[PDB]
């Protein structure tokens, strides 16, 4: 009785949608840019100093 | 099959005219060895398949791609 078939929405590819997903995935590779070039590493300060 | 899809940049002779023959192994239903010796661009004739297929033989499927 408990059944959980997942039938609804049954979503399918098309030819005017597939030029539209490729607009999006254009602007993915606009953004891949940001990936493209390169900021710095962030290196890190010597530790405490004892004083006794 | 000489012919570039949605793709930028594109192909030199050689590179062309094995997105040709990729093509051309496709549509006979043929699978096949891309030898070309090293600096051919092999990955840029198989990216250009890839385009080809997908705008020209329906829709794109999940081409999974094995490499060192
Ligand atoms: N037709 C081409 N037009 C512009 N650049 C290319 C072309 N083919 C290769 N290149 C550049 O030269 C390099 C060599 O391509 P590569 O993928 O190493 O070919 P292969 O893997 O077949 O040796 C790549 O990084 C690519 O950016
Ligand atoms: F032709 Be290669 F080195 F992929």
């Amino acid at each position: 009785r408990r059944k959980g078939p997942h039938c609804e929405r049954p979503l399918t590819q098309e030819e005017l949608l597939r030029e539209a997903k490729i607009t999006e995935e254009l602007n993915l590779r606009s953004l891949e840019t940001y990936e493209r070039l390169e900021a710095d590493k962030k290196k890190q300060v010597h530790k405490k100093r004892k004083c006794p | 099959t000489p012919i570039p899809l949605l793709l930028r940049g594109q192909l030199r002779e050689y590179q062309h005219i094995g997105l040709d023959w990729l093509v051309t192994m496709y549509e006979k239903k043929l699978n096949g060895i891309l030898a070309d010796e090293m600096g051919l661009g092999k990955t840029i004739q198989t990216i250009s398949l890839l385009a080809h297929l997908a705008c020209e033989k329906g829709n794109w499927g999940p081409h999974l791609i094995i490499v060192p």
